[PDB]
């Protein structure tokens, strides 16, 4: 199957710099699945290429993620999480980014 | 009793201290054992190695906790603090106060 | 369950929760949350407590912070997160932590730091991020806060410092960098730590020696040991005149620059080891407050005169494993308490050598050439407990000074065959001397509060007293050698010059009888010997062994036993041929080969060294392991097996069955012999059994016993029970009333 994932800017737009989604194991660390950087530059981990894409917009400042081909182990608390303090470069950890949203948690079907 | 040790002994206590742990030995009149803790104790600075991480004294005179065999981070009520040295008058040229008890 | 000290310090330490304890005061200035079982700290998780001053968080597997979780502690001060789950230092969760001091990374798999990471932190002073995984020095986040004075990143994956990596730590005192994979060094890696006072580079891949360590004016410990340097060059420590410790060992050195350790004014130590391309001694010049010396395995062969006058508190000196060989005058040095001159080529020590160093304790010269040591050597030297001059060629050892010495070592001085006497060390414990007839007159019955304990014992094989021993041993040992020496000669003469015709059995049993009395002239040796030296063989042993008169000894035994067992052997074949049934001739020339063969088995062991000299016995066959095994077990081996051919022999003609008469005689002969060989052999190969313990006394006075006891036995078979001899004597008697 194939589901939308949107995270939006709660107040000023996030856009500025680099926004990404990362997922969490339960218990463990916080692991990013994907990350996008202002210019459209986008970063994605060993096991997301083929699978997850992710795209920004400025229009209305808004992140989104298509995930397609459905796994099992591919099951975990998924958040967004965004940063405008500029400067540095875009990465793929979690102590980057200054903002975080409460996230969505997602299980495999079929 | 034993606490994240690899060997559990009743004479020496804790032997072994695994990982990221520090060994430390302490006595009880004649006889002695070992614990594994992280936060090596007061008046104790701990060195770590690939083999064990030991626990071993602060050297460094009137000091209560020490970042190594030289270095003192925190200095003894009575006594002045600076440039993790621990003495008593404050060198010339700088302005004490004595609050933190630091030059 | 969180126990509260009431002093607005709060412990929670080990009770197991996952979050911030709740209900806490609002006046807490420490908190403590370690050993528990927290992962992630959620949003303002410490907003409850303004006031805090030290938070804890250690042997969490922590490996999240949220951004807001540590806001709002101005008053923070020590924050520790070692042993934990981050896997990057956190950049954007320290960021508002504007008065803290001391923070702990340490112990956590951190790869990589954000750039942007340790902004704002203006009152940090010392930073733990050892045992991490960081792949290089993180040089903008160290930039950012200029007010560190500790720092270590130990035990990481470092491997090159780049240039200005710590430019903007003007505050730095302590830097630690050991247990890692560095190997390169920039030229200006290490600028711009003007305060730095402690540099720890031990456990890494540097082959070339740093030169960024010339940028610390104020250095003052110094570590890269363990590391694959092998050249030191000259004006390595040229920028650092400040230091006092430097450590160098378990480094593989060739070559030390002459200059290396000039003008180092508080060095207080030096130890090098294996700088194999080292051939003069260093420019010293500058470091007088120096405590130890140790230059070991060189090529150094001079010591500078003026070493003593210089160093004033030089307290120990090890010069071993070099070529020095003529010793400077060490009177300038007071303070001077080990002195270690070990495997050198000294050759001489002069009474001027060791005058006046008043605190010496010990001393060391084993395994040199030294040849002469002046009589008043130690004489004026001070309290000395420990002396060694084992391993040397020393012929004479003084006497005076060495009093109040507790331990003297005087082993592999062969040609010292002096007696050092026990008045000079009145309080000497522990003795090694070249001989164990040196320590007879030593230690007395001990080996009165005296506990000496000397390397060399006498086991009753190396006699204080007496050399045959007990009365009854020395009586019996007279009486065969007098029966046996008379008997032997009685029957010589009756079978030789009394005759007109030899045939070859008598012929034979004159010769057993010339070997016997050779054994009995042996058995005499040792008992004028005894009898001269009675109670005084301490003094005569060294001169007995290492002599010709013990070779002497040694040979007669050796051959005489030899020969009578190959004539008892041919006397075998011949009763054998007699009774199968000119050779005569043959028969003679067999006697010849015989002895000749009797000869060189006896000459053998002297050109072989360490037999005849094991005991004052001179006998090859000593107590414990035999140091020429090969020489006794070939001699026992070829007598037990000329053994069992005469007795298969003699079994064959037995069940083959005047000329039929006298054969017993041979076999008596054969009997005696046999049955007095087989103890000898047995308590010579006891010993090289560890099973089987025996006493070395007991195994002396049996060898002393059964050796010479055949040679005492078969005249007097021949003499009273053979009508061969008394046909013999009448015609003695007939030719002398002529």
């Amino acid at each position: 199957g194939s589901l939308r994932l949107s995270c939006a800017a709660s107040g000023y737009t996030y856009s500025p710099y680099c926004m990404g989604w990362f997922r969490q194991a339960p218990g463990k660390a916080r692991e990013g699945v994907a990350t996008v950087d202002l210019d459209g530059s986008t970063i994605y981990a060993d096991s997301v290429k083929g699978r997850f894409t992710i795209s920004q917009d400025n229009a209305k400042n808004t992140l989104y993620l298509q995930m397609n081909s459905l796994k099992p182990e591919d099951t975990a608390m998924y958040y967004c999480a965004s940063r405008t303090r500029a400067g540095v470069t875009c990465g793929l950890n979690w102590a980057i980014f200054s903002y975080w949203g409460q996230g969505t948690q997602v299980t495999v079907s079929s | 009793i034993c606490k994240g040790c690899l060997s559990c002994s009743k004479d020496n206590g804790c032997s072994r201290c695994q990982q990221k742990l520090f060994f430390f030995l302490r006595r009880e009149g004649m006889r002695q054992y070992g614990e594994c803790l992280h936060s090596c104790p007061s008046g104790y600075y701990g060195h770590r190695a690939p083999d064990m991480n030991r626990c071993a004294r602060c050297r460094i005179e009137n000091c209560d906790s020490c970042f190594s065999k030289d270095f003192c981070t925190k200095c003894k009520v009575g006594f002045y603090l600076h440039r993790g040295r621990c003495f008593d008058e404050c060198p010339d040229g700088f302005a004490p106060l004595d609050e933190t008890m630091e030059c | 369950p969180c126990s509260c000290d009431g002093d607005r310090r709060v412990d929670c330490s080990g009770k197991g929760l996952t979050a911030v304890p709740e209900g806490l005061s609002a006046f807490t200035q420490a908190l403590d949350i370690s050993m528990n079982n927290i992962t992630q700290l959620p949003e303002d998780a410490f907003k409850n407590f303004p006031f805090l001053e030290e938070l804890q968080l250690a042997g969490n597997d922590l490996s999240f912070i949220h951004p807001k979780a540590l806001s709002g502690l101005k008053e923070l001060k020590v924050l520790t997160l070692q042993n934990n789950q981050l896997k990057t230092v956190p950049s954007e969760a320290i960021r508002g932590l504007s008065a803290l001091q001391s923070l702990r990374l340490d112990a956590n798999h951190i790869t990589s730091v954000p750039e942007d990471s340790f902004e704002g932190l203006v009152q940090l002073r010392h930073l733990w991020l050892d045992d991490n995984s960081l792949t290089e020095v993180p040089v903008h986040p160290l930039s950012n806060l200029p007010t560190l004075q500790a720092l270590t990143l130990a035990l990481n994956k470092i491997s090159s410092i780049p240039d200005f990596a710590f430019t903007n730590l003007s505050s730095l005192v302590v830097l630690h960098l050991h247990n890692n994979k560095i190997r390169s060094l920039s030229q200006h890696c290490f600028d711009g730590l003007d305060n730095l006072e402690t540099l720890d580079l031990n456990y890494n891949n540097l082959g070339e020696f740093p030169q960024a360590i010339k940028a610390l004016p104020s250095l003052k410990e110094l570590g890269f040991h363990s590391n694959s340097i092998s050249v030191i060059p000259d004006g390595a420590f040229d920028g650092n005149p400040l230091l006092r410790t430097i450590h160098l060992y378990d480094n593989p050195l060739s070559f030390v620059g002459n200059s290396a350790f000039h003008n180092l004014s508080d060095l207080h130590s030096l130890v090098i080891r294996g700088a194999s391309m080292v051939q003069q001694f260093p420019n010293l010049t500058g470091t007088v407050h120096l405590e130890s010396l140790t230059l070991t395995g060189t090529k150094i062969s001079s010591i500078p005169n003026n070493l003593c006058q210089e160093q004033k508190m030089l307290r120990t000196l090890d010069l071993s494993y070099n070529n020095i060989r003529d010793l400077p005058s060490f009177n300038g040095c007071h303070a001077l308490e080990e002195i270690s001159l070990q495997r050198n080529q000294i050759y001489q020590i002069k009474e001027g050598t060791f005058q006046g160093l008043i605190s010496l304790r010990i001393l060391d010269l084993s395994r040199n050439l030294i040849h002469e040591i002046h009589s008043r050597a130690f004489a004026t030297l001070g309290p000395i407990t420990n002396l060694d001059v084992s391993f040397n060629e020393l012929t004479s050892f003084p006497t005076e000074g060495l009093n109040g010495l507790n331990q003297l070592k005087l082993v592999g001085n062969f040609k010292l065959k002096e007696a050092l006497a026990a008045k000079d060390f009145v309080n000497l414990r522990s003795l090694s001397v070249p001989y164990a007839y040196q320590c007879c007159a030593f230690w007395g019955c001990d080996s009165s509060q005296i506990i000496i304990h000397c390397t060399p014992s006498t086991g009753a094989f190396k006699p204080c007293e007496y050399l045959l021993g007990s009365w009854m041993i020395r009586l019996t040992v007279w009486f065969i050698f007098l029966v046996a020496l008379f008997f032997n000669l009685l029957v010589i003469l009756t079978t030789f010059a009394s005759c007109t015709s030899l045939p070859s059995s008598k012929l034979f049993i004159g010769l057993i009888s010339v070997s016997n009395l050779f054994m009995g002239i042996y058995t005499g040796i040792l008992t004028f010997l005894d009898a001269v030296s009675w109670g005084r063989f301490a003094e005569f042993g060294i001169w007995w062994e290492t002599g010709s008169g013990c070779k002497v000894a040694g040979f007669l035994a050796v051959f005489s036993s030899e020969s009578a067992i190959f004539l008892l052997m041919l006397a075998t074949v011949e009763r054998s041929l007699s009774a199968k049934d000119n050779h005569l001739k043959q028969f003679r020339v067999a006697a010849l080969l015989a002895f000749l063969g009797a000869t060189v088995a006896g000459c053998f062991p002297l050109f072989h060294r360490g037999e005849y000299s094991a005991s004052p016995l001179c006998l090859p066959f000593p107590t414990g392991e035999t140091p020429s095994l090969g020489f006794t077990v070939t001699l026992v081996l070829l007598n037990s097996l000329a053994f069992l051919l005469m007795a298969v022999i003699y079994t064959k003609l037995y069940c083959n069955l005047s000329q039929s008469s006298m054969i017993k005689h041979v076999a008596w002969l054969i009997f005696t012999n046999c049955i007095f060989f087989c103890p000898v052999a047995f308590f010579s190969f006891a010993p090289l059994i560890t099973a089987i313990s025996i006493s070395p006394e007991i195994m002396k006075s049996v060898t002393l016993i059964f050796f010479p006891l055949p040679a005492c036995l078969n005249p007097v078979l021949y003499v009273f029970f053979n009508p061969k001899f008394k046909e013999d004597w009448k015609l003695l008697k007939r030719r002398v009333t002529k």
